[PDB]
């Protein structure tokens, strides 16, 4: 299980595996971690798988309410607000969620972690997850803030493949989600263990 | 004042509901639609004033994709109703992950207007009825569907109703033009004309507003372009 | 007078008129009629549309797969019975995995409508609800009243202008439990005729029935079904 | 229940107003005379004493002049009984704001929060509404020495010099034309008082007992509040005893 | 262990406070600003638990935004800290107990510039300089060497350089980037963040 | 909650027409083995029945319950009775609602019944687990008797009361043996198309041979 | 409690304690307000005191939040109520939600309240009515009108309590584009509007002015008399 | 669940009015504070001779310091000695004190303000007056119907309470004895009460440094020398 | 003392092929090693097109397949349909997480036809995540069932083999070996198997013995 996005010029690109396991047995390999929320806004899972369903759908809602509401196309920095809230309701009660928020506005491709316990943060990089410790130190070894939209896949696909290489509990296959302004596009969908023979040799 | 809500009459009638249909006479004039091909609702926004801004207020609001509204008499008693239709319309998707049926959409509009009360009762309660007259269309894969519901709170699918003041000779005026798979745009055509008729003002692009629901076209709200095109093309 | 403000005060001869025009609300609308044999039983409910354009209102609600039931009276006031009737059949199921006896469960709704009349404030409810039902003893034919009463019966037509219907059930009412169901629907939507006046008789577009039988679980027809089920009948 | 006894105070006249509220304003208008005075050195307020008997007492230190708190007090016009309950309502708003911000609450900011309970009886609860008129003196941090005036339906003001109850249009009307604005101080305008309770008092010979008089001022960092000496608004109303003839 | 430091001068307030947010082995966002702003002439810092310190200083900072619309100036800073005392109290026995410790700063026309100390348990003290967490060991005891009364704020932020580089070197979290703002009569004057490249 | 009462093995076999419950007549505080009579069986109108293990305290107050709801059905006059199936569904749903408040019941319940022909037997548990099986046991006879039906299952599945009973008499005499907290004295209650036959209390002749033999 | 229905109908339709509600807002004192171009201003008739009242509780044009601000003409009773909880909302929003307040998103759950009184049991409704006029996002200015029944309109220029209709007919003949072009010929229109219902008042007339990004400014007395100075 | 005082076109209150005039209809009572003591006199009728006079008494204590009378509705009354005493002992319980005159009457009175606000009960019918001895000294109080409480050296209530007031205008001086004080108040009565004098038909009862107490019929006919 | 649930075994596969949806779970219910009855299935048959077995604690199977029932039918008669394949998934994911305090230990499968006539697949969990896929498992012989599934459904780890859709014949064939593989090695899996087939017509049910052991 791992979890990494990370915000440029461009937008953001959202990279995670497709294992979810249950202890040291592998649950299902094909596990789809990323979840659709709005054409514009894109959703995560981490730890508790649905403990980021739920809540996330129930976020769908809320951005639907306002839109139906307001429709104002709520902001991406006020969907991690209102996430945020209703986390800290039952903050204390058990509900481990990690979680990222990726979405575009009027300000621009916004990208929000969010914690359990309602830790709201922005910034350009970030990553969780379990093995999301070997993603750092692969994805921090060169920048260009203005990413080249081929060659920023190959920055997330490389991540990904030494970061589950590394791991036990990261693995399946690589998801890759493109942001874009007016919505986001799925990239690919590609087994991490052909993925080797090209960097291997 | 010497009676009550409750009250019977001895033709067997209630004081107050009775002077709720006997109040939405007094509402502005609104017709639906009921297609082969979709959905069409019309409604005169009944501007008093160049001041007033007709595009803010709005008597057709969008619940989902395919229910649209309608509104006359009292704007805010309708306000009321639709902002608990629209919650629990995104409760059947947050739980079935599925569009509400229209009638599903009825059904949870005719529970709350049948609640009205006043004793034995939370303060949260409403205690009279609304003088509004409500449209409730919309198409999904049942295909186009148009209720009616007056203060009593019942639905019935009817293919067109008509509501407000005008209500009187526009209704059996529907009766006549519509027939068998008359489509939206010739819907509109009858539409305009029977309107443009029983009202006072002349047939505007902002005294009037007109959307529609198709099964490949969602809700879609018409703009300056779509309305300014339909009124010359009445 | 000053007696008929509301349900609690009583007239001299003592009567409740509240209740009183109560009973008269239900005379003020759709006449609808149903009937049993030693098998099936039939609801024939009569349909009415405001003018042509509108189409006919839903006078039957779909209780359970044994039980069922027709509304005559105020439209709305059997939206709330509605969903309370439908609620306890599904606790009935939910908890004993049975279906609820029919007498057992007109005797909690006469329950539920009894409870408000005597409290003040609470208005009591205007509608009439005829329902049937089938059980291991034979199909039963319920009618109540606003007043929460209620009573078995072979046959039985209220509304208005059902004077001339209940005169036609009493003399052919020997026919009715050894006719099979097909004879039942006929003699049955021959009631409805007495009903209305003169011109307007009877259309399968605007009268819809439903059954419910030994084997057969309660359904509801409007049109379709129901042409052949009217022509081939003399009036 | 009996809704035939049910007045219902919610209820708007045909020329839109409430039956209770303007009622409320004439039994303010029978009870005794009471006036204020907003000086530069401080607040004034004085009040007749419309009670008079050989068996009267008053052990307390004013009949219709109470204190609120250290920096405010108060005087009352209307019904007796409901005044307590509105002089209670005070004393837990002002030592509630104590307990947050532990500071003293300003004037404005007290007044404003009790007629919010003045008039919620009148908006809803079905409960009889408040013939009680009230005086507001004191001082606070921003806007210093203080004057306010409140009325049964809720509403209230600021006001330089004000009088309520009986005499409501001669005194005010003798007010304003001797009132000299931030400029005649306590002891000067304290003779107006005098003047002006002479006036409206339709028995001549005022008399020091049958009137009461009470100043607040802040000196030294510190809020002095006391009630004059009735030996001394002997001899204040021996200035007005020699006024006539000089 | 997120580290706050601040200095009260006679006439300034001189707060600083460590921008980097981590968890476990990783630094979430090394810049990410914890300095709240209550109103124009008083601010608030904040460190503790991750979410307790977002959360709940939304309370106070939105409560006290509602005092000002209603008597038209803003609260004192002894108000705040009062305020914000009670605040921190009533839900220290509640159900969700907060881990929080807090730095309140504020300007006075009267009182002048002032700091007030506050713990986890809201215990409220008035101190001229005070910091929190685990490097309050290897820098408030620099400060007792060099602080007099008399100290100017331009040899305050000369001073802190000697107490933050102290963090670099025998402190083993990173904390590299420092953010530093100061309070007066003419308002909050933000100032360099204090990097070592 | 508490040591309570704790009871012992209920048994109970299917067969043509009817259904056979046993259980014995003892409770049992903690290790010891205290009260000797009680009444375990209870006769649920004409075609049903009750018999239970665990807690006998808890049992009581739910054995009340039963009496309330079937007075409710005697007293309308509907000509319908309670069928097996939907007292053992009411049971399994009302005990249900105890584990989920944290305040369970502890017992282990059989529902015996007979309608229209079909026998009908039934088996729960505290934490809510129902089934149906022509050999139904509990506690330590699950792992006694319940291998020894089975195996007479398998040659004769369709049995009267002839061999059912007898057969029941050769399950509690192994409890004696390699049950610890067994019991002389047992009920055996009959449900037919006659209603509920609660036979009296009866006891077991027993085999102890094997003691003379060790010396061999 | 108190239990029963307030608000009842009549054999005509009309709501007998509505329409009393709305004569209670005709009586008030005459308030106007007007959506500028880049500002907005709000202004409201004074009744003349005679050297005694205080301004600070008298005035009537209060402020909402930075970016909204108000003003009424009705009972000053139940005008209070209204202004305290709405800015509950406005600090409740924000708590709720980052972004700061939307005019459209509080003026409607000021006029909700309103509607709720009058249907609730034993509530009443209220008889004032309330201009809520703001800033939105980029900076576009909203001006919107409440009622005691709940409905809330959107208006360019407006005048509410006595003679309402009577200002409303000096609207509707010169408000033309010439109007409301800058922020002087802004404020002289609020002037003149309140010139038709003012017998003898003068300086009466007090004014507010709110500012791009700057919060809700009011215009000293002086400050007034210099746009007042030229009527001819 | 409604209260149906409501004001009365000239301002006065309709149902508080009427209280007053059926308090005017009972028995008269007077009371004087003169010297160390305050003295508590009313006038207790029967319907006959048939009726126990030592069964119920008029003058009731409070507590060790205060003690009250009345003259309106008897029912009236037995709701007040409930929550009056039980008042002052929620006093005891926070201050560990006995209770002073000025507190209790405040909250007592207050508990009338509740009634003649809270919908659906009536006012009270009844009229008491207060005697109370707090450091050193002497408080006696009058109450109404509505709840205001004043302070007065001597007052009349009841029946003939003018020729009452009239009386203290004159027999009523200063530094006038306790002693003297309860002959003062029996020569009020005298014109008032006709019939047959006793002692049982009086009932007396003062309050002083040793606390309040109430007198016994056998002191009663001493002081019916005059 | 108390233990709000306990693992009673059991295995549920459902294989969709490509317009049909096969569901075959065996009848053995036991409570840790000792063994409740040899009939006990765990499909549960909702509507026409509907059924689900669940594999778990079977107390809270039934609760679960009586608030469900009690769910569709009033769907039923209030919407005037009955539910499709993919809204009851989401319709329970909604029931667990109410709760998730309280969380129940089951392994639910959901299985039928979708609005397109294929056969669906919903895999859930007792936290109430799920998911679709062709081929899922559930209880303590799904971590020996997965090899098998990833070989014929999977043709995963092979050279160069021809990838064919899967048929009814292979799948009576592989489901059964697979359980009768099962049964023998795992303790909690045997005594009988029961197989329920849904197509446009309705459902196919019929049932295959395994080892008595």
């Amino acid at each position: 299980t791992t979890t990494l996005a990370f915000k440029f010029q461009h937008g953001v690109i959202v990279a995670v595996d497709s294992r979810a396991s249950a202890g040291n047995y592998i649950a299902t390999l094909k596990v789809n971690k990323v979840i659709e929320i709005n054409p514009y806004l894109l959703g995560t899972m981490s730890g508790c798988a649905a403990d980021c369903l739920y809540w996330e759908r129930l976020l769908a809602k809320e951005c639907r309410l306002y839109y139906l509401r307001n429709g104002e196309r709520i902001s991406v920095s006020a969907a991690s607000k209102l996430l945020s809230n209703m986390m800290c309701q039952y903050r204390g009660m058990g509900l481990s969620m990690g979680s990222m928020i990726c979405g575009w506005d009027k300000k621009g491709p916004g990208l929000y972690y969010v914690d359990e316990n309602g830790t709201r943060l922005s910034g350009n990089m970030f990553s969780t997850g379990s093995g999301n410790s070997h993603a750092y130190g692969v994805m921090d070894s060169g920048y260009r803030p203005d990413l080249s939209i081929e060659e920023a896949y190959d920055l997330g696909r490389r991540a990904i493949v030494h970061a589950t290489h590394r791991d036990s509990y990261s693995g399946g296959v690589v998801n890759m989600y493109h942001m874009k302004e007016d919505g986001w596009v799925k990239v690919e969908s590609t087994d991490v263990s052909d993925l080797m023979h090209q960097y291997r040799e | 004042y010497d009676r009550g809500v409750n009250t019977f009459s001895p033709e067997g009638r209630l004081f107050q509901v009775e002077y709720a249909i006997e109040a939405i006479k007094l509402g502005s004039t609104a017709i639906g639609i009921q297609t082969s091909e979709g959905v069409c609702l019309a409604v005169e926004k009944r501007i008093t004033s160049p001041l007033m801004e007709p595009s803010s207020i709005e008597k057709i609001v969008e619940i989902d994709a395919h229910i649209g509204c309608a509104m006359s008499g009292l704007i805010a008693d309708a306000k009321t109703l639709i902002d608990k239709a629209r919650v629990e319309t995104q409760n059947h998707w947050f739980t079935y992950n599925e569009t509400m049926t229209v009638e599903s959409v009825t059904q949870a509009v005719s529970n709350l207007a049948l609640q009205f009360g006043e004793e034995d009762a939370d303060p949260g309660a409403m205690s009279r009825p609304f003088g509004v007259a409500l449209l409730f269309g919309g198409v999904d894969e049942k295909g186009p569907q148009l209720f009616h519901m007056d203060p009593s709170g019942t639905f019935v699918q009817c293919d067109a109703r008509a509501i407000g003041s005008a209500s009187e000779g526009a209704q059996s005026s529907l009766q006549e033009v519509y027939h068998k798979s008359m489509t939206l745009k010739e819907a509109i055509k009858s539409s305009l004309i029977i309107l443009k008729q029983v009202m006072e003002e002349k047939l505007n692009a902002t005294n009037i507003e007109l959307a529609t629901v198709q099964p490949g076209q969602n809700f879609h709200m018409f703009t300056k372009e779509e309305l300014e095109e339909v009124i010359k093309d009445i | 007078n000053q007696y008929d403000n509301d349900v609690t005060v009583w007239s001299p001869q003592g009567r409740i008129h509240q209740i009183e025009y109560a009973m008269e609300a239900v005379k003020q609308g759709s006449a609808t009629v149903g009937l049993k044999s030693k098998t099936h039983a039939v609801l024939v409910a009569l349909k009415r549309a405001q003018s042509e354009l509108a189409a006919h209102q839903k006078k039957i609600l779909h209780v359970d797969n044994h039980i069922g039931i027709s509304i005559a009276g105020l439209t709305a006031d059997a939206r709330l019975l509605c969903n309370f009737m439908r609620q306890e059949c599904l606790d009935s199921r939910f908890v004993f995995d049975r279906p609820l006896p029919v007498s057992r469960l007109v005797s909690l709704i006469g329950s539920k409508t009894q409870i408000p009349t005597q409290r003040y404030g609470r208005r009591p409810y205007g509608v009439g609800l005829l329902i049937a039902g089938y059980d291991d003893m034979g199909p039963h034919i319920f009618q109540t009243c606003p007043s929460a009463n209620y009573f078995d019966c072979r046959a039985m037509s209220i509304g208005a202008r059902s004077q001339s219907a209940r005169t036609y059930l009493e003399r052919h009412m020997s026919e009715f439990m050894e006719c099979n169901l097909n004879e039942l629907v006929k003699h049955g939507l021959r009631a409805l005729r007495e009903t209305l006046p003169a011109e307007q008789d009877l259309t399968t577009k605007n009268v819809s029935i439903g059954i419910v039988g030994k084997d057969l679980e309660f359904t509801i027809y409007d049109d379709d079904d129901v042409s052949p089920f009217l022509e081939g009948l003399e009036e | 229940m009996s809704r035939r006894y049910d007045s219902r105070t919610t209820i708007f006249s045909p020329e839109g107003r409430l039956y209770q509220v303007e009622y409320a304003m004439e039994a303010i208008g029978h009870a005794g005379t009471c006036l204020g005075i907003l000086a530069n050195d401080g607040v004034l307020l004085a009040a007749e004493r419309r009670n008079i008997h050989k068996l009267l007492d008053e052990v307390f230190f004013s009949e219709k002049i109470y204190k609120l708190n250290e920096d405010m007090a108060c005087s009352v016009a209307g019904i007796t009984s409901d005044a307590n309950v509105l002089t209670n309502e005070l004393r837990l708003i002002a030592q509630r704001y104590l307990l947050q911000y532990q500071e003293p609450i300003p004037c404005e900011q007290l007044v404003t929060a009790l007629c919010d309970i003045k008039q919620a009886y009148t908006q809803f609860g079905g409960k009889r509404p408040f013939g009680v008129s009230l005086l507001y003196i004191g001082w606070d941090k921003h806007y210093g020495f203080q004057l306010y005036q409140s009325d049964p339906s809720g509403n209230y003001g600021g006001w330089k010099a004000t009088c309520i109850g009986n005499n409501s249009a001669a005194a005010v009307s003798m007010l304003k034309q001797d009132y000299k604005e931030g400029e005649m101080t306590l002891k000067s305008a304290l003779a107006l008082a005098i003047k002006v309770l002479n006036k409206t008092m339709d028995v001549s010979k005022l008399s020091a007992e049958k009137v009461e008089i009470a100043t607040l001022t802040r000196e030294n960092g510190k809020t002095v509040i006391r009630v004059l000496k009735q030996k001394e608004v002997e001899q204040l109303i021996k200035k007005h005893e020699e006024e006539e003839a000089k | 262990m997120e580290y706050l430091i601040g200095i009260q001068g006679p006439d300034y307030v001189l707060v600083a406070s460590d921008r980097v947010a981590a968890s476990n082995i990783v630094q979430m966002k090394d810049d990410h600003d914890k300095m709240f702003k209550m109103s124009e002439k008083i601010l608030l810092l904040c460190v503790g638990e991750a979410g307790d310190t977002v959360q709940f200083a939304e309370y106070i900072q939105k409560n006290v935004q509602l005092y000002k619309m209603r008597n038209g100036y803003e609260l004192s800073p002894t108000a705040a800290a009062n305020f914000t005392r009670r605040n921190l109290a009533d839900y220290l026995r509640s159900r969700t107990p907060y881990h929080v410790n807090l730095l309140l700063a504020g300007y006075d026309e009267h009182e002048g510039p002032a700091l007030y100390y506050m713990d986890y348990l809201a215990a409220l003290a008035k101190a001229p300089f005070a910091a929190h967490g685990y490097g309050a060991f290897l820098t408030l005891s620099i400060l007792d060497r060099y602080y007099t009364p008399t100290i100017s704020r331009e040899k305050a932020v000369e001073l802190l350089r000697k107490c933050l580089e102290e963090l670099q070197k025998r402190f083993i979290l990173n904390l590299p980037t420092f953010s530093v703002r100061i309070i007066d009569r003419n308002g909050i004057h933000d100032l360099d963040n204090i990097s070592f490249p | 909650q508490n040591p309570m009462v704790t009871g012992t093995s209920v048994l109970g076999l299917k067969f043509e027409g009817g259904v056979v419950i046993a259980a014995d007549m003892l409770g049992s505080y903690g290790s010891l083995a205290r009260f000797r009579n009680i009444s375990r069986i209870m006769r649920v109108n004409n075609s049903t029945m009750l018999g239970a293990s665990g807690d006998y305290a808890d049992f009581q107050y739910l054995k009340q319950v039963l009496g309330q709801m079937v007075i409710d059905e005697e007293l309308l006059g509907d000509g319908h009775s309670y069928s097996p199936k939907a007292i053992h569904s009411w049971l399994t749903r009302a005990m249900y609602s105890r584990r989920s408040k944290m305040n369970p019941l502890w017992n282990t319940m059989v529902i015996g019944g007979y309608a229209d022909g079909e026998s009908f037997l039934g088996y729960v548990d505290m934490l809510g687990v129902a089934y149906e099986a022509p050999s139904l046991a509990t506690g330590y006879g699950a792992y006694l008797a319940q291998p020894l039906l089975r195996e007479v299952l398998e040659k004769q599945p369709v049995l009267s009361q002839t061999e059912a009973r007898e057969l029941v008499e050769r399950c509690m005499r192994v409890l004696y043996y390699r049950d610890a907290r067994s019991y002389n004295r047992f009920q055996i209650a009959t449900v037919t198309e006659k209603g509920v036959e609660i036979e009296g209390p009866l006891s077991a002749e027993t085999n102890w041979d094997i003691a003379h033999m060790i010396s061999g | 409690s108190y239990d029963r229905a307030i608000t009842v109908f009549s054999p005509d339709g009309h709501l007998f304690q509505v329409e009393y509600a709305q004569e209670a807002v005709k009586k008030g004192s005459t308030a106007v307000g007007v959506r500028g171009k880049d500002i907005v201003v709000l202004g409201v008739e004074k009744k003349s005191v005679a050297k005694l009242q205080d301004e600070r509780t008298v005035r009537k044009i209060c402020a909402l939040d930075d970016n909204v601000c108000m003003a009424f003409a009705g009972l000053t009773a139940d005008a209070r109520i209204v202004i305290n909880r709405a800015r509950v909302e406005c600090q409740s929003h924000r708590l709720t939600v980052e972004d700061p307040v939307t005019v459209e998103y509080i003026t409607r759950y000021i006029a909700s309240l309103k509607q709720r009184y009058t249907q609730s049991n034993g509530r009443r409704p209220f008889g004032i009515s309330a201009l809520i006029v703001g800033f939105d996002f980029d900076g576009t200015p909203r001006l919107y009108q409440t009622d005691p029944s709940g409905t809330y309109h959107a208006w360019k220029a407006n005048a509410i309590g006595r003679g309402a209709k009577s200002v409303r007919e000096f609207l509707e003949k010169n408000y033309t584009d010439e109007a409301i072009e800058t922020d002087d010929l802004t404020i002289k229109l609020v002037i003149k509007a309140l010139l038709e219902v003012v017998q003898s008042g003068g300086k009466n007339i007090e004014l507010a002015v709110m500012r791009r990004d700057q919060p809700l400014k009011i215009l000293n007395p002086e400050e007034i008399e210099k746009y007042v100075a030229e009527i001819e | 669940s409604f209260s149906l005082t409501t004001f009365s076109p000239s301002g006065k209150l309709v149902q508080i009015e009427y209280a007053l005039a059926a308090v005017a209809g009972g028995a008269p009572s007077v009371g004087i504070k003169a010297a160390n003591g305050v003295v508590l006199a009313t006038e207790k009728k029967q319907k006959s001779i048939l009726y126990d006079e030592r069964s119920v008494h008029k003058v009731e204590p409070i507590t060790k310091h205060i003690g009250l009378v009345y003259s309106g509705m008897g029912p009236d009354y037995r709701v007040l000695v409930h929550r009056a005493r039980k008042l002052a002992q929620q006093y005891y319980l926070v201050y560990q004190e006995p209770i002073p005159t000025a507190q209790l009457v405040q909250r007592v009175a207050s508990v009338m303000q509740e009634y003649t606000q809270s919908g659906g009960v009536r006012p009270f019918g009844v009229s008491l007056l207060i005697c109370g001895w707090n450091e050193g000294r002497p408080y006696l109080f009058q109450s109404d119907p509505s709840g205001a409480y004043f302070a007065w050296k001597a007052t009349a209530m009841g029946k003939n309470y003018v020729n009452g007031k009239t009386f203290l205008e004159k027999r009523y001086n200063e530094d006038l004895e306790l002693e003297d004080a309860i002959h003062t108040a029996i020569l009020t009565l005298k014109e008032s009460f006709e019939g047959q004098m006793t002692e049982d038909n009086i009932e007396v009862g003062i309050c002083n440094e040793a606390g309040f107490r109430r007198l016994t019929p056998t002191e009663v006919k001493d002081y019916l020398a005059a | 003392r108390f233990s709000p649930y306990a693992f009673n075994g059991g295995t549920v596969l459902a294989i969709a092929g490509e317009d049909f949806s096969i569901v075959a779970s065996d009848t053995r219910l036991s409570e840790g090693f000792s063994i409740h009855t040899r009939d006990s299935p765990k499909c549960y048959k909702l509507t026409d097109k509907t059924v689900i077995g669940c594999s778990g604690f079977h107390g809270d199977c039934l609760t679960l397949t009586k608030i469900i029932e009690a769910r569709l039918k009033m769907y039923k008669h209030s919407n005037n349909k009955a539910m499709t394949t993919g809204a009851i998934a989401a319709m329970l994911s909604t029931i667990l997480y109410s709760r998730r305090f309280f969380p129940y230990y089951v392994y639910n499968i959901i299985g039928g036809l979708d609005e397109e006539g294929k056969g669906a697949v919903y895999s859930f969990d007792p936290v109430g995540s799920y998911q679709r896929d062709s081929f899922k498992a559930g209880g303590s012989a799904s971590a020996m069932l997965q090899p098998l599934l990833d070989n014929q459904v999977g043709f995963k780890n092979m050279q160069n083999v021809e990838h064919v859709p899967l048929s009814l014949d292979r799948a009576m064939r592989l489901v059964k070996d697979v359980f009768i593989s099962a049964a023998e090695r795992d303790v909690y899996t045997g005594d009988a198997l029961k197989v329920c087939i849904v197509t446009k017509e309705g459902i196919r049910g019929e049932t295959v013995p395994l080892r008595k052991d």
